[PDB]
């Protein structure tokens, strides 16, 4: 015998709330930072919308 | 474990092997030589890093 | 027309980058995030070319 | 879901056979977050694990 776990999911589309062991950072605005919100990365400046 | 792009403890604390690799991979059982009645304790592996 | 036709040359350039290409997915960060070098460099080469 | 998916602990007590990842790159997995998770758990023979 065989035991076989398939885990099934989505990706950068909806809601997440499992996430992994990163260590979350502080919210620095109005400046060119790396950003990963929600395993999104990309570069870029963050303003209040 | 031992290929491209793998993850476990083998290829993250013990043996990693680039993403761009040139060669073969070539591995054999050798439960006649490498195992004892007792058991063999000679071999190690990282497990914690 | 003239103006016209520069501008709306321009905005279908620009809409044309919603276009998959034959990848799975048309944003670069969507590519490389969830897809090591290895493989997520065959989207990448497919988008280039698009 | 509500859960951090640390899967370091997986390595004291757990030697995996099989392990395949469609639709990400398995060295991906410690950045990612999921969204949806289920896990089908049954047992089969060995011949139809693939």
């Amino acid at each position: 015998p065989y035991r076989v776990v398939v885990l099934s999911f989505e990706l950068l589309h909806a809601p997440a709330t499992v996430c992994g062991p990163k260590k979350s950072t502080n919210l620095v605005k109005n400046k060119c930072v790396n950003f990963n919100f929600n395993g999104l990365t990309g570069t870029g400046v963050l303003t209040e919308s | 474990q031992i290929a491209p792009g793998q993850t476990g403890k083998i290829a993250d604390y013990n043996y990693k092997l680039p993403d761009d690799f040139t060669g073969c991979v070539i591995a054999w059982n050798s439960n006649n030589l490498d195992s004892k009645v007792g058991g063999n304790y000679n071999y190690l592996y990282r497990l914690f890093r | 027309d003239v103006v016209n036709q520069n501008a709306q040359a321009l905005n279908t350039l620009v809409k044309q980058l919603s276009s998959n290409f034959g990848a799975i997915s048309s944003v670069l960060n969507d590519i490389l995030s969830r897809l090591d070098p290895p493989e997520a460099e065959v989207q990448i080469d497919r988008l280039i070319t698009g | 879901s509500n859960c951090v998916a640390d899967y370091s602990v997986l390595y004291n007590s757990a030697s995996f056979s099989t392990f395949k990842c469609y639709g990400v790159s398995p060295t991906k997995l410690n950045d990612l977050c999921f969204t949806n998770v289920y896990a089908d758990s049954f047992v089969i023979r060995g011949d139809e694990v693939r």
